């Protein structure tokens, strides 16, 4: 079905890279009409400042320097009814590293009803010059080499101990 | 002795009052051969002609002294009457009492009488009769006062000891006559005519046979009354816990925020009338009549954006599913037992309560529809084996000659026979191949085939009859089955489409050489031969109650159409008419009620419609099981008795068998001589010390906690798996780790064992196999063969992981060894199924081939009236001006033989039956659009096929599983085959507990004040008065309803309070006159056990109430007030030995429920990585699904007991648009498309419940031993 997952935290420069927004309704039968708006905050200022907006299967973009022609649509495509609100930024520079927030507005359409309804979703992008492992790999590796190793040695501390013992009991026969 | 005969004259009643006399002055049972309705003993010999149908004397002693005469009819039946003249006018020497003696002894009297029955049956089953009737229904009651006249002058009326009111079956008719004649006198058409429906009744006492059935019937009531006391006490106190639990939360409901106008819930609610302006308020799915469940929990259902849940309003299906009353909690718990619609009642108590709360549904069908089923089961079982242990031992205390003799000789067994079989099989598999979408040459070679075959059938029958006589033609009864079927051949060459298919008939002459399928025609025969009573009985009160619940609700589903539809038509399950009355009865017995039941409700009231249905259910299943097991225990031995050999006279088959014997070996034997004609001590050490490492326990223990590990690992493969990255990672390098050591198991196994010994191993096989694909998807990972199809296809295997832990745990692999003792029996009976179900297949594909197709318009579901649009091409000419039309077809249908066997698979199960009794009751033709009811009686297909292919199949396929399982228990010794010895240990501990002799008596104490309580305590009227007690208090539980007032709740807990405070100045008193020794007694540790656990949850819920907010808590810990009334079973001698007798099979139902839950997540896997972004419809929604290890082990505990399993796989069967979307995209994962496999999906569900009915089939045979073994010691 629906699924949000968060958007990674981590741009390599000079890259490509995608900025995750999912939204899902409460209720998936539902008919809805979503659009969405996303703003973007620089380190070393304090100001949100609206970068894009999309509605109506139209991508419209603001005369920003840091976005111009490097800002494409990644979601959902062919509906007014949007669940993932996703950007993809085509060649990554210092000044994208800043706060993002995605805030999506959603009509929802119901018998005699019409809910219009906003949910504000923020991620925070960090350009960083190479790609960083996750701690994550980095300790499960060691730790899966260290238990293989661990086992191999008691199987071949058992087996020695246990060959010592058998050798005496042919010797005794 | 055969000379002691004598008339009867006035000088024989002088002796006989004289002998009274003298016997009144002064101041032994009969014989059973001369009783009442008897046949006249054989030593007496014929009688003369001129004393039958006279008055004679009494030939039993014992009423030679009284006044009494016997009448002899040209049958030898003895009949008794009294001498005492009839209301004191008419004599026996009268010639108007001897009439009327004539007239009651004799044939033509009792066949009168059943054709006057029979055809006063016949005319009951008109609705609206017509204005000629009247005069009928006159003839009727002329007749009945007539032989009501005879036998009241014959045997007088209430003024001897043999007279007309003392005959039970008697008041019955007197009752008939006195309405009839009280009720035409005094003229509602509703009571009188159903009153008159008692006539029907009557055909008890004229078909003879009958009375005997029903006397058993009673019989078997009569021995139940333990197990209903304590199935009412079970099902009571679960009622009592749903009504704890889940009161009030059926009214939950989505209700909009945004209210304008300065409008309100409790002022909206009082305005609020037709469900078209409900929905305006509450959300409601499309095509739902309820409004949507909700919950204030995380994981029940929730509710849109903008709108908030609330309990306010109705309960769903007309308000009469709830648990906010005892009465209404008390019925929801019958039907769960019962298990009719119960998957939709849990659905609804999981969306408003909260996925938690499946324990209770988990504990609650495990007890109420499992057990108390087996109790009932078991016990109408022993009930019927000691009925015929009595019976069965009271029993036993020219030119033509020379051509048509050449014809003889050309008729040959081993070749002429055997080519007949072949000729019959080909035949069957010729006509399976009938399918729909066929074109114009594939019919003709089927129908040349057809032709071809009927010929040389013929061609056999007219050989046959010129070569033996054709008197020596018709005695065997084959022959005559074989020409009937050839003259239905021809007459349908000559001219249906039912009659193409009486040829596949010939499919039972394989029975001959079958032993198993003669098994069933076995049983078949029975069901008319030995136990024709049983069913006739049957027959009639099916007859009974379709006739009576047609004359009851007959018009009210007319009058009160609208409530039930909205359209304001008949429903498609009513009672308007004769033929639709019986199909409700036929739909109750199969064990669907609940449904019919609302409607009934709705149209003519709740007491009179829960009266007769439950009537209904309780004599229906108690007869159909009477008949079930009858027919089961005289095939299971009465039948088979090995009287003959194995075919006495050569069998055809094996003449040719071993003609084939000597002719292929000798050709063989031949071919061969013309073809010679033509021409290390330390490596001993290393295997020792191999073995001591992987026989020791230690290595078992760690290998079964990775095995547990590796297998729970995969329950968190869910599609949220993608907001879990370091769990998902973790579980990687796990499944690396796990690999390694278990190729490190495989190697070591290897060396210590050898690869003889490893590879003669079932178990070894397995482990091995099951590491092999895991090494083959680590080293395709490693290699960078990551996403290929064939790969990605064999990483779901790793769902097999699960099944290492079956040669780990000692009871599922004693279970195991059972299951794989017990399939070669199956197997056979399988393959008997599978023909006799063929059969029917190619039945319905030639009824309803192609038929199913509609026009339907898309965005509502409803089918197009068929005058517009009544063809295919009228529906195409729709679709291309209007865009939402569709010309569908059922996705389970007849089109072919393959999906022949899905629809009957779901069609014996009763899942998914009625969308395809509808469609073929609509059928048209093909292409043709299918009209309302238009092949109505299309529906007695469907109830044959339930008969034959459900009730007899059932009874084969359990009675050769008897055989199986006595077999096993046979041959190891006796001992229970699903136990461990520990457990053995422990069952033989536990049964030296149930029969223990009685203990010592607790001694009286030396203190005068203790030694007057101990008095007094130990006094049986302080049992009965504490059981009494104890009754108040649930009756004070009862009393609790949803919205009840503060008054009512104050009083109620005060009671409760006080009720506390005597039991637990009981458990004082009780600890001050036994002292130490009430420990000694395991009851009164339990009371007080259950006195603690009583006040410390009285005290905790009073302190959540009063300073916590936690209702769910606070419900929880109130339950512990059910343990008060649980005590009440110690008074009961037979509850408490049934529950002994549970307690028995507690460890054999552990170890089969341990397989079957290694099955169920074995089949949650496979379940989560097939089918988890199927689209949600039919039977998966949001709530219930296969996304998640919860909800798929939710969607799995359902189907165990085959509950909605087509609503389950019907999203599955979409493989193509515009079913399913293939190019779906899916938020956060890069899965795509919605559409599912077919075969996968059927396989899956198919194998699914087939392994859950071995199972379940195993648990009950477990439980009915342990149950025999119980009451019979
Ligand atoms: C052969 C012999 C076999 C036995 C045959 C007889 C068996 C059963 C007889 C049962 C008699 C039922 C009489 C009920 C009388 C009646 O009219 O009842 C009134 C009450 C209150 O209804 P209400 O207006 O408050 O409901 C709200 C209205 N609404 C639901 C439309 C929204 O109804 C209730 O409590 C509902 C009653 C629920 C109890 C049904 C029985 C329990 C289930 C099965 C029996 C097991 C055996
Ligand atoms: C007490 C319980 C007894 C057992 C009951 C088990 C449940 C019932 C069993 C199965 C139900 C589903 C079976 C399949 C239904 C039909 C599905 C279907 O559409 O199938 C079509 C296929 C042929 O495909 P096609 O003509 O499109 O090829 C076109 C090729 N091109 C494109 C090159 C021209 O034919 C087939 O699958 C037909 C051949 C396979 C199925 C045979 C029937 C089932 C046999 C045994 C079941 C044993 C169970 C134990
Ligand atoms: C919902 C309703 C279900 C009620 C379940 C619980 C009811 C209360 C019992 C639990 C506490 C028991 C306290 C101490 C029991 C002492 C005792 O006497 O234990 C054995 C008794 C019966 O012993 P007996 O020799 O009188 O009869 C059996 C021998 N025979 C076959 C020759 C007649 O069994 C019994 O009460 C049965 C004890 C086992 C109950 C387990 C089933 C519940 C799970
Ligand atoms: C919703 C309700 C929520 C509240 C429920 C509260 C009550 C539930 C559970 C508390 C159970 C407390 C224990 C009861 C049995 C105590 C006992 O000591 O039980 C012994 C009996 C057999 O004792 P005996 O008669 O041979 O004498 C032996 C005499 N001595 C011991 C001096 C040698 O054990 C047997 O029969 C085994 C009977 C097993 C019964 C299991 C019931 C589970 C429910
Ligand atoms: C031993 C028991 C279990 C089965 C004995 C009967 C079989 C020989 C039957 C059962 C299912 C039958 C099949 C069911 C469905 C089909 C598909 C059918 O073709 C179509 O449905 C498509 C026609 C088209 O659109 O052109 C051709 C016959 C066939 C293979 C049937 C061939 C004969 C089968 C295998
Ligand atoms: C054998 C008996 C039948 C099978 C029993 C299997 C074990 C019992 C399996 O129970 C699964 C349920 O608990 C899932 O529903 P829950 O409400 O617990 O899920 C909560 C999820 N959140 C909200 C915490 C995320
Ligand atoms: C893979 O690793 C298996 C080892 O743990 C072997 O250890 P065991 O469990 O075999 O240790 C007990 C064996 N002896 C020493 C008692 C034989
Ligand atoms: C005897 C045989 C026993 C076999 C046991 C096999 C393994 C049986 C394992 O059972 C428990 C798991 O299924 C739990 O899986 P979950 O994914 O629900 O757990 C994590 C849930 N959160 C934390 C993500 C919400
Ligand atoms: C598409 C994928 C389909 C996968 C199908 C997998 C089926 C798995 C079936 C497992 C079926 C169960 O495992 C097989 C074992 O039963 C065989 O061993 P036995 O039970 O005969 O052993 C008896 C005990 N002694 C004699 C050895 C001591
Ligand atoms: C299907 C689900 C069935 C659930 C049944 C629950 C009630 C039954 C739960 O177990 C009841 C116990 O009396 C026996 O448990 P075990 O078989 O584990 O122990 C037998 C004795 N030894 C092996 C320890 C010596
Ligand atoms: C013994 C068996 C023990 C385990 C029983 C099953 C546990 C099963 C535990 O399931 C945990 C979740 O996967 C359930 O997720 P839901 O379907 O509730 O959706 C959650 C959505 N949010 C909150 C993440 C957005
Ligand atoms: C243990 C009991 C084992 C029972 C297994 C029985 C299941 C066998 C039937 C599986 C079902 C047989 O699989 C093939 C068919 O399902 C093909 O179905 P379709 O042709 O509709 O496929 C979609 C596209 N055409
Ligand atoms: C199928 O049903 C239609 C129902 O009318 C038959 O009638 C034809 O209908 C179309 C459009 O409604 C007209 O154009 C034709 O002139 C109608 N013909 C007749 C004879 O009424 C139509 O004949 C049917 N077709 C088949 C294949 O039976
Ligand atoms: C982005 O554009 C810069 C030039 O300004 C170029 O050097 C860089 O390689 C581009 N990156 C990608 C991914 O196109
Ligand atoms: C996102 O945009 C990039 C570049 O335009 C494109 O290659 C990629 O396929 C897009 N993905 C989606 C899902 O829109
Ligand atoms: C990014 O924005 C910063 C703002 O200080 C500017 O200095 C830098 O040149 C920009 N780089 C590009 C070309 O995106
Ligand atoms: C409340 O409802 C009344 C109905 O007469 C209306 O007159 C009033 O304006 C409403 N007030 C508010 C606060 O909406
Ligand atoms: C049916 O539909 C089309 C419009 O989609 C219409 O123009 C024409 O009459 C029909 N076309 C075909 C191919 O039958």
């Amino acid at each position: 079905g629906c699924v949000e997952v968060d958007s990674e935290t981590e741009a390599v420069y000079g890259m490509t890279f995608k900025i995750l927004c999912i939204s899902c309704k409460r209720r998936s039968e539902t008919n809805a009409e979503t659009f969405t708006e996303w703003t973007f905050r620089q380190k070393g200022t304090e100001e949100f400042v609206k970068i894009l907006r999309y509605e109506n299967e139209v991508l419209q973009l603001e005369e920003d320097e840091r976005f111009e022609g490097r800002v494409v649509w990644n979601g959902s495509r062919g509906t007014k009814d949007l669940q993932d609100l996703s950007i993809f930024i085509t060649n990554v520079t210092y000044n994208h590293s800043g706060d993002y927030e995605c805030h999506v507005y959603r009509l929802l359409f119901f018998e005699n009803y019409e809910h219009n309804t906003s949910v504000v979703k923020k991620i925070h992008i960090e350009v960083v010059d190479k790609a960083n492992r996750d701690m994550a790999s980095i300790v499960s590796e060691i730790m899966m080499y260290v238990l293989i190793v661990v086992l191999t040695i008691w199987l071949v501390a058992e087996m020695i101990y246990c060959y010592k013992k058998i050798a005496a009991a042919t010797e005794t026969a | 002795g055969p000379q002691s005969f004598v008339h009867f004259t006035k000088q024989s009643l002088a002796l006989i009052e004289q002998r009274i006399a003298e016997r009144k002055s002064k101041e032994p049972k009969p014989s059973s051969d001369l009783e009442a309705g008897k046949q006249l003993p054989f030593i007496y010999g014929d009688i003369p002609p001129g004393m039958v149908s006279e008055p004679l004397e009494d030939l039993d002693p014992y009423y030679a002294d009284k006044k009494t005469f016997i009448v002899l009819n040209k049958g030898k039946t003895i009949f008794r009457f009294n001498a005492t003249p009839a209301l004191y006018m008419l004599s026996p020497f009268s010639p108007l009492r001897r009439i009327s003696i004539k007239i009651l002894v004799h044939s033509l009297f009792s066949m009168l009488i059943m054709c006057t029955i029979l055809t006063n049956c016949i005319f009951m089953t008109m609705n609206n009769p017509p204005d000629w009737t009247k005069n009928v229904e006159y003839t009727f009651t002329g007749i009945y006062t007539f032989e009501s006249l005879v036998k009241i002058l014959a045997r007088g009326f209430c003024v001897g000891e043999f007279t007309f009111l003392r005959d039970p079956w008697n008041w019955l008719d007197f009752v008939v006559i006195v309405f009839a004649y009280l009720t035409e006198f005094v003229n509602n058409v509703s009571a009188l005519r159903t009153f008159r429906v008692l006539r029907a009744l009557k055909t008890i006492s004229v078909i003879p046979g009958l009375k005997t059935i029903v006397g058993a019937l009673i019989q078997s009531v009569k021995k139940l009354s333990d197990v209903m006391i304590l199935t009412v006490f079970c099902l009571s106190v679960f009622a009592l816990i749903g009504l704890q639990l889940f009161m009030g939360n059926l009214k939950h409901k989505c209700f909009r925020n945004s209210l304008e106008n300065n409008e309100t819930l409790e002022s909206i609610m009082n305005t609020l009338e037709s469900e078209e302006d409900f929905r305006k308020y509450f959300y409601y799915l499309e095509g739902s009549k309820d409004a949507l469940l909700c919950g204030f929990s995380t994981d029940s259902g929730q509710c849109p954006e903008g709108y908030t849940c609330v309990k306010i309003g109705r309960n769903p299906d007309y308000g009469y599913t709830s648990f906010d009353t005892f009465s209404w909690a008390f019925l929801a718990l019958f039907r769960l037992m019962t298990q009719d619609y119960w998957e939709n009642l849990y659905q609804q108590t999981l969306r408003a309560a909260g996925k938690t709360y499946m324990i209770f549904f988990v504990v609650v069908i495990f007890l109420g529809s499992f057990y108390l089923i087996n109790l009932i089961l078991a016990v109408v079982a022993m009930a019927y084996e000691e009925q015929n242990q009595a019976n069965i031992e009271e029993a036993k205390q020219p030119y033509w000659i020379k051509f048509k003799k050449c014809i003889y000789f050309i008729v040959m067994d081993p070749f002429v026979d055997l080519a007949i079989t072949i000729c019959i099989v080909l035949n069957t598999l010729f006509m399976a191949m009938e399918h729909h979408p066929m074109t114009e040459e594939f019919k003709n070679v089927l129908a040349i085939g057809n032709l071809v075959f009927t010929g040389i059938f013929a061609a056999e029958m007219v050989l046959k009859l010129i070569a033996m006589d054709p008197y020596e033609y018709f005695q065997v009864g084959w022959n005559i089955f074989d020409s009937l079927i050839v003259t239905l051949s021809l007459v349908e060459l000559f001219l249906l489409s039912v009659l193409r298919s009486f040829r596949l008939l010939r499919v039972f002459k394989l029975a001959k050489s079958w032993p198993t399928l003669n098994m069933l025609i076995k049983i078949i025969g029975n069901s008319v031969g030995a136990l024709g009573n049983l069913t006739l009985v049957l027959a009639i009160i099916v007859f009974i109650f379709a006739v009576v619940g047609m004359q009851l609700f007959g018009k009210s589903y007319k009058e009160c159409v609208c409530k039930i539809n909205d359209d304001c038509t008949l429903p498609r399950w009513h009672m308007n008419d004769f033929f639709h009355s019986f199909l409700i009865v036929f739909r109750v017995l199969c064990g669907e009620w609940i449904e019919t039941m609302w409607d009934c409700m709705e149209v003519a009231g709740q007491a009179m419609c829960l009266i007769v249905y439950m009537m209904v259910m309780v004599i229906g299943n108690l007869v159909v099981l009477n008949l079930f097991l009858a027919l089961l225990l005289s095939s299971f031995s009465s039948d088979n008795l090995t009287a003959i050999e194995e075919d006495p006279d050569a069998n055809n088959l094996q003449i040719a068998v071993t003609r084939i014997k000597k002719g292929i070996n000798y050709v063989k034997q031949t071919l061969r001589e013309f073809i010679l004609k033509a021409f290390g001590k330390i490596w001993w050490n290393i295997r020792k010390t191999c073995y001591k490492i992987v026989e020791h326990s230690w290595f078992e223990s760690f290998i079964v906690l990775m095995i547990l590990l590796s297998s729970g690992a995969l329950a968190f493969e869910d599609i949220y798996i993608e907001r879990k990255k370091t769990i998902k990672i973790i579980l990687e390098y796990a499944d690396k780790i796990f690999t390694y050591i278990f190729i490190l198991e495989m190697l070591l196994k290897w060396i210590a064992y050898g690869y003889k010994t490893y590879f003669t191993n079932a178990w070894c096989w397995l482990d091995f196999l099951i590491v092999d694909v895991s090494l083959v998807t680590l080293v395709a990972n490693t290699l960078g063969y990551s996403d290929l199809g064939p790969i990605k296809s064999l990483r779901t295997l790793r769902a097999l992981r699960p099944l290492r832990a079956l040669s780990r745990f000692e009871g599922m692999r004693v279970v195991v060894n059972a299951l794989i003792g017990a399939i070669p029996s199956i197997m056979n009976v399988l393959l008997v199924c599978l023909i006799f179900w063929l059969i029917f297949s190619i039945m319905g594909v030639n009824l309803f081939a192609g038929k199913f197709y509609e026009c339907i318009n898309t965005t509502d579901g409803s089918r197009f009236p068929a005058s517009q649009v009544p063809n295919r091409s009228e529906c195409f000419a729709l679709m291309n001006v209007s865009q939402n039309v569709r010309w569908k077809n059922l996705k389970v249908n007849f089109d072919n033989v393959g999906l022949g066997y899905l629809s009957l698979l779901q069609v014996a199960t009763f899942k998914g039956w009625t969308i395809i009794m509808y469609a073929a009751v609509d059928s048209v033709n093909v292409d043709k659009q299918p009209k309302y009811e238009y092949s109505l009686y299309m529906y007695i297909y469907f109830v044959v096929f339930i008969i034959f292919g459900s009730f007899f199949t059932l009874n084969l396929f359990i009675g050769v599983i008897i055989d199986n399982f006595n077999q096993q228990k046979k041959k190891l010794g006796g001992q229970d085959i699903f136990m461990t010895e520990e457990q053995k240990k422990y069952y033989n501990a536990m049964k030296k507990l149930g029969s223990k002799k009685p203990q010592k008596p607790i001694p009286r104490p030396g203190n005068k004040i203790q030694g007057c309580i101990f008095d007094l305590v130990t006094n049986q009227a302080f049992d009965i008065s504490i059981m009494v007690l104890i009754c108040l208090n649930m009756v004070t539980m009862m009393v609790e309803k949803e919205g009840q007032s503060q008054h009512m709740t104050e009083v109620l807990y005060w009671i409760n309070v006080v009720f506390i405070i005597l039991f637990t100045g009981e458990c004082v008193l009780k600890l001050i006159s036994l002292r130490h020794y009430y420990f000694t007694v395991g009851w009164n540790i339990f009371d007080f056990v259950v006195v603690i656990i009583s006040i410390v949850g009285m005290f905790l819920a009073d302190l959540i109430e009063t300073y916590f907010v936690s209702p769910t808590l606070f419900r929880v810990i109130r339950l512990a007030r059910i343990g008060r009334i649980l005590r009440l079973v110690k008074g009961a001698k037979g509850i408490r030995t049934l529950l002994f007798a549970l307690m028995m099979s507690l460890p054999a139902l552990f170890n089969i429920g341990l397989l079957l839950f290694l099955v169920m997540f074995i089949y949650a896997i496979f379940g989560m990585s097939n089918f988890a972004y199927v689209k949600k419809e039919d039977g998966i929604n949001d709530m219930f699904n296969f996304e998640t290890f919860g909800n798929s082990m939710i969607c799995l505990f359902q189907i165990t007991t085959s509950a909605g399993w087509d609503g389950l796989l019907a999203p599955i069967l979409n493989s193509k648009p515009p079913d399913c979307d293939p190019k779906k995209v899916h938020p956060g994962s890069s899965v795509e498309g919605d559409c599912g496999n077919p075969s996968v999906g059927i396989f899956y569900f198919v194998s699914y419940i087939i392994i859950s009915f071995l199972v379940v089939v195993n648990m009950y045979i477990a439980v009915i031993l342990e149950n025999f073994s119980v009451a019979t010691e």
